[PDB]
């Protein structure tokens, strides 16, 4: 019959209702993450006993800058934008910038995973 | 001391009317009026009685603005219509200024700013834009989209800043949005071409308390003959520019550098109101409202 205080917070993510301070046993909130992050897990959580069931998880996109790019000597293989959003579980493909050749390296056909994605390298 | 007679704005009192567009663009220079003849406390000379009129007005006009606030408590001019990233923005600057005339609800006011939060900002703190107005002159200066990232997020981000009081408590994602947005200005900031962007993107950043050092020169550098900021295109645009300017100073107590700029802005002798008039009207009275409040 305890009731439960606000519902817990979560990185990169918000409630989708009218914050309260209090809530009846058996109620119950969802959640939704920002742009591109992916929600793992229950949306729902449910008020029991004073408890919130354990809320989901908001995982992380990549930011493909033109910064790392420059670092390594890759740019992106098909788009010439300078800058690339990846959800998690998407793959990018990658390319030499014009005069290097690839070194001793991870494929060029990357994964981002949860905001880490493992670049290809190019010298020369 | 300086302030515009309240006759010169007698025009900006206007009955809002129209789809969700047309009808902001009708409540932003009443609600804008109403907040300059309240700071400048011209209402005595000028009619009291007037007053409440105008804030059925304004009323009004929140009334009907509900009428276009979609499930996702965004905003478009029609409810069958992709929301808006920069009218609901624009929504909750107008709102967040009005909270203090009439009852504007937290519970619409805060589930924009959650729904700019949850949906329009991207990974890097940048908010975008993805169904634009239809009424394209009433944005002002961001009608040009070149440094469309920059200008939009600073827009938005100072939306944001505006309702903070309001909805801190309700919108647990809010600072960390905000703080998203400022590492983004901040990062590209000196990067920046455009006087109306340097402006806007400075009070944005003024706001946060971010504005110092190199970037606080270029800020400050920019302006023209030191009273202005401005742009080769629409003199409204830079207006604009140099109200938003205006407000990073006041933020910035930097009450040296004022008083050219408020001189430019009065030798304007510009009264709002009009087509294309939206962004400015709201914008240099607010600044020149800050600017009565504050000021030694």
């Amino acid at each position: 019959a305890e009731k439960c205080g606000p519902p817990p917070p979560i990185d990169n993510g918000d409630i989708t209702s009218f914050l309260l301070s209090v809530y009846a046993p058996g109620s119950s909130v969802e959640y939704q993450c920002q742009n591109l992050y992916q929600l793992e897990g229950n949306n729902q959580i449910t008020c029991r006993n004073g408890q919130w069931s354990e809320p989901p998880k908001c995982l992380d996109p990549c930011v493909i800058s033109q910064e790392i790019m420059e670092k390594y000597n890759i740019k992106l293989k098909w788009t010439n934008q300078q800058k690339l959003y990846s959800r998690t579980g998407d793959i990018v493909e990658f390319v030499c910038k014009s005069g290097y050749h690839p070194t001793k390296s991870h494929s060029f056909r990357a994964m981002c995973q949860n905001g880490k994605l493992v670049y290809p390298s190019c010298e020369e | 001391s300086r302030s515009t007679d309240a006759e010169r704005l007698k025009h900006l009192i206007v009955t809002p009317s129209g789809a969700g567009e047309q009808n902001m663009i009708g409540m932003t220079p009443t609600v804008i009026a109403v907040h300059y003849l309240d700071e400048t406390e011209q209402w005595e000379k000028f009619g009291l009685e007037k007053r409440q009129g105008a804030l059925e007005l304004i009323k009004k006009g929140y009334t009907q603005q509900l009428a276009f606030r979609q499930p996702s408590s965004a905003f478009a001019a029609f409810v069958k219509r992709a929301p808006s990233t920069w009218l609901t923005a624009y929504v909750v600057k107008v709102f967040s200024l009005a909270v203090n005339l009439i009852a504007i609800d937290s519970q619409v006011l805060c589930g924009a700013v959650k729904w700019l939060i949850l949906e329009k900002q991207k990974p890097d703190g940048v908010f975008q834009e993805d169904a634009p107005v239809i009424h394209q002159e009433m944005i002002g200066g961001l009608r040009n989209n070149n440094e469309k990232d920059m200008a939009l997020t600073a827009f938005v981000l100072i939306s944001l800043q505006e309702a903070k009081d309001i909805c801190e408590e309700q919108v647990n994602s809010l600072p960390g949005s905000i703080t998203k947005a400022g590492d983004f200005l901040e990062a590209n900031y000196m990067n920046l071409q455009r006087s109306y962007t340097v402006a806007i993107a400075g009070y944005a950043l003024a706001q946060m308390g971010r504005l110092k050092g190199p970037l606080l020169n270029k800020f400050l550098t920019t302006a023209k003959d030191k009273n202005r900021w401005e742009d080769p295109g629409k003199q409204l645009y830079n207006v604009e520019a140099t109200s938003y300017a205006l407000l990073a100073l006041l933020q910035l107590k930097d009450f040296d550098f004022v008083p050219p700029v408020v001189r430019w802005l009065n030798e304007q002798r510009y009264y709002g109101g009009g087509y294309g008039s939206t962004q400015a009207t709201f914008m240099v009275f607010q600044a020149l409202a800050q600017y009565q409040k504050d000021a030694p």
